[PDB]
C-alpha cells in the first residue's frame, strides 16, 4: 500500500532454488520378537 | 522580480546529497533492573560504559541482570541501551515498548538476558509485530531444549544459539548465552567489517558450557539451522556456525541477511532530505550517480562477490525503462537496485588425487 | 506546532482531500510535510502544478 508519503522500499519475491544430494545409506535391521537377551523396546536408534 | 537596476545577488540551492555508512552494532535489552530515580522506570536509557552503569543504576545481593551485562563489554566495546520492566505480563508498557524504539534511529539488534522461559516468550511475542514492515530489525534467541522456539516460527532476521553457558559467582550460576554473544558481533564489525560471519571469534571470559556436545549429535542440529557453542581442547570455548532459521536458497547465512539490512539503512537515512523535489530528468541522474557511487566503493573492498567485471550493480531510475508515463501522475520514483553478496566458505573438501 | 500528529494519521487524510499536516522530524524541525489540492483527480493535484 501507498498510504502516506516518504521513502518506502521492497525486496525481491522468490530466489532461486537447488536440489540437495544424498544421505544413501541409512539401514534399519531385524530385530526378533521371541528373543530374551535384549530389550523390550521395539524400535531402537543407534548412531556409533 | 527585478525593478530597481542596482546589482543583484544570488545562488544556485540543490539538495545534492551523498551517502554514508553508519554502525551495526549498540542494541538494546529489556531483562529487568533497580533504577535509582524513579524517572529511570519505564524510558529507554543510554548506557555508554560500564563506569556510567554504576552509577545510574546499582549491584545487589539476593540477580543476574549486573552479571550478564558486564560479560558484554568484556568481549566487545561499544554503548549499549536497556528498558527495565518488573512484570512478565505487564501489557502496558509491553504495548508501549515498539513505538519507543522508532523514535530512535540506530536500533539494530535485540535481546533479552533474563533466565527463564516465562519471561523471555512474552517479551518475544510483544515485539514480533515489528520485524517485518522493513525497518531493519535482526533479533537473538536461545532454545530451551534441542529444538527451536515457537514464539517466532520462521522468519529471516532470527538467530538461535542452543546450549547455556554457565560462569563462576558466589555454586556457578547458568546464564542464557543471548547476552553475550552480543558484544561478538561488535568485534567483527570493527576490523573485518559486516560481510564476514563471527565463527572462528573466541569467547573472552568463560569457564565452560552446561552441557557437553558431540560431533554425531551437530550433524542433526546444524540443520533445521541452529548454531551452538562448541568446546575444543586447544583453544577453548568457541562459537560455531552461522545459520538463519529459514532453509530456501534466497538468505541462509547471517552475513547475506545482515549486508541486505545495512545497505538499505544508509541510504533510506539520505533519501529522505530529498522527498517533495519534482520528478524531471536531471534528479533521475544525479540519484543514480550517488548510489554508483556508493556500490563502487563497496565492491572495492572486497564484499560484493563480482569478478573484474563491473557486474555487482544495475542502478537505473529512467522513465523508459523501470517506469512508464501514468505512475507519474500518482507521483512515484522506482528504484531498481541489485548487488551480488559475498557466500562465507564451509565444508572444505580437498579430494587429492594421483594424477 | 502545538500537536505531535503521528506517522500513520496523515495516511487516513490523504486519499479524498488533503489536510497536509505540520509535522516535526529530528534534525530539520517544524517542517511542512505534503503539498495537494482539494480534488483527487490526475490533472489537477499537487500544489505546485497548479
Amino acid at each position: 500500500t501507498t498510504t502516506y508519503p516518504g521513502v518506502y522500499l521492497s525486496e525481491d519475491a522468490v530466489s532461486s532454488f537447488s536440489v540437495n544430494s544424498a544421505a544413501t545409506a541409512v539401514p534399519l535391521f531385524a530385530y526378533d520378537s521371541e528373543n530374551t537377551n535384549t530389550i523390550n523396546k521395539p524400535i531402537q536408534v543407534f548412531r556409533n | 522580480v527585478t525593478s530597481v537596476p542596482g546589482v543583484y545577488i544570488e545562488e544556485d540551492a540543490s539538495p545534492a546529497m551523498s551517502v554514508s555508512a553508519s554502525a551495526t552494532a549498540v542494541p538494546l535489552f529489556v531483562a529487568r533492573f533497580t533504577p535509582l530515580k524513579p524517572e529511570l522506570a519505564g524510558v529507554i536509557t543510554r548506557i555508554g560504559s560500564w563506569l556510567d552503569y554504576t552509577i545510574l543504576f546499582d549491584s545487589n545481593v539476593p540477580p543476574t541482570a549486573s552479571v550478564a551485562l558486564r560479560l558484554y563489554f568484556q568481549n566487545g566495546g561499544g554503548p549499549c541501551y536497556l528498558y527495565p520492566l518488573e512484570k512478565a505480563d505487564d501489557n502496558g508498557p509491553l504495548a508501549a515498548l515498539p513505538d519507543l524504539i522508532d523514535e530512535v534511529g540506530e536500533i539494530t539488534l535485540l535481546a533479552s538476558p533474563d533466565p527463564d522461559e516465562t519471561y523471555r516468550t512474552a517479551v518475544y511475542g510483544a515485539l514480533a509485530a515489528s520485524l517485518d514492515q522493513h525497518k531493519g530489525y535482526f533479533l537473538l534467541a536461545d532454545s530451551v531444549n534441542g529444538d527451536a522456539p515457537s514464539a517466532v516460527g520462521g522468519s529471516a532476521q532470527v538467530a538461535v544459539y542452543y546450549p547455556n553457558v554457565e560462569v563462576p559467582h558466589t555454586a556457578p550460576l547458568s546464564l542464557p548465552p543471548s547476552a553475550l554473544i552480543a558484544g561478538v558481533y561488535g568485534k567483527t564489525d570493527g576490523e573485518r567489517g559486516v560481510w564476514k560471519a563471527p565463527a572462528n571469534v573466541v569467547l573472552n571470559g568463560v569457564s565452560d558450557v552446561s552441557v557437553r556436545v558431540t560431533n554425531e549429535q551437530q550433524a542433526e542440529l546444524n540443520p533445521k539451522g541452529i548454531n551452538v557453542i562448541r568446546h575444543f581442547s586447544d583453544r577453548g570455548l568457541v562459537v560455531w556456525g552461522s545459520r538463519t532459521q529459514k532453509d530456501d536458497d534466497d538468505w541462509r547465512y547471517i552475513p547475506v541477511r545482515r549486508l541486505f539490512d545495512a545497505a538499505e539503512r544508509d541510504i533510506k537515512k539520505a533519501l529522505q532530505p530529498m522527498v517533495f523535489e519534482p520528478n524531471s530528468q536531471l534528479t533521475w541522474k544525479r540519484v543514480q550517480t550517488a548510489i554508483d557511487n556508493y556500490l563502487y566503493r563497496l565492491w572495492q573492498q572486497g564484499a560484493l562477490a563480482g569478478n573484474k567485471a563491473e557486474e555487482a550493480y544495475f542502478v537505473r531510475v529512467g522513465k523508459g525503462i523501470t517506469m512508464t508515463q501514468d505512475e507519474i501522475n500518482q507521483g512515484k520514483m522506482i528504484i531498481q537496485v541489485g548487488m551480488a553478496a559475498v557466500r562465507p566458505a564451509e565444508f572444505i573438501i580437498l579430494k587429492f588425487t594421483q594424477d | 506546532p502545538a500537536f505531535a500528529v503521528s506517522d500513520d494519521f496523515q495516511g487516513k487524510y490523504n486519499q479524498g482531500k488533503a489536510l497536509n499536516m505540520i509535522r516535526t522530524f529530528s534534525g530539520q524541525g517544524t517542517v511542512v510535510w505534503g503539498a495537494r489540492t482539494l480534488e483527487d483527480s490526475d490533472n489537477w493535484r499537487y500544489i505546485p502544478v497548479r
